């Protein structure tokens, strides 16, 4: 049914981020996967892309520099492996949480679990990217 | 029970907000549905920001959020909680 449902191992370096990490998600190509998260997930095997996504948010929940910039309610969400809610103005209808985006699309041969090919986006930004 | 905020006593409304704040749900989808419901009940222009992106000095504990909604509704000409 879909290529993102085949198991794979996470790879890639990610990038240094700061306190403004999630503000970057609503601009340009989105925010990168933090180097710190990539270090935690590298070489692990994932059953599906959705399983990888859960893993990212769980590592954010445990990361002091990354979680400090989420409120108590959003913290509860990422502790469950749920994606955190964005500000209202970056939501589009039922799409209300940060979304993981492939920079080179999988449909175009991009790698599913290469963290250097993954970006964090708001719903508003992500939709616009795929509309050209 | 669930059609407008006037169908909630203050205590029941606190229980809803507590469930959202603690992500006390079976799936991400169920949580998102609950947050949408909250926004429809309050009719507050800030929407889910009341839960996740409080204004400076605003108390984002469940009791704090309930207070902010109760005061906003009262100040802006709208009906309040049952009883
Ligand atoms: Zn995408």
């Amino acid at each position: 049914e879909s290529k993102r449902n085949k198991p794979g191992k996470a790879t890639g370096k990610g990038k240094p981020v700061g306190d403004k990490w999630l503000d970057d998600a609503g601009k340009d190509s989105g925010a990168p996967i933090p180097d710190r998260i990539a270090d935690k997930l590298r070489d692990k095997e994932f059953k599906s892309f959705d399983d990888f996504r859960k893993a990212v948010w769980e590592e954010v929940s445990k990361d002091p520099e990354l979680s400090k910039n989420l409120n108590p309610s959003n913290k509860s969400s990422v502790s469950k492996g749920y994606s955190p809610f964005t500000p209202k103005n970056q939501q589009v209808g039922g799409r209300k949480v940060y979304e993981l985006h492939h920079d080179k699309p999988i449909s175009q041969g991009g790698e599913v679990y290469d963290m250097d090919n993954i970006r964090v986006t708001t719903p508003k930004r992500h939709i616009d990217i795929h509309r050209g | 029970l669930k059609h407008s905020i006037s169908d909630y006593t203050e205590a029941e409304f606190l229980q809803l907000v507590t469930t959202i704040c603690n992500a006390d749900t079976s799936s991400e989808e169920e949580l998102a549905k609950l947050v949408t419901h909250f926004e429809e009940m309050t009719e507050h222009p800030s929407g889910s920001d009341l839960i996740y992106y409080p204004k400076e000095g605003d108390d984002d504990s469940p009791s704090g959020i309930v207070n902010t909604v109760k005061q906003w509704r009262a100040a802006n000409g709208k009906s309040g909680f049952k009883q």
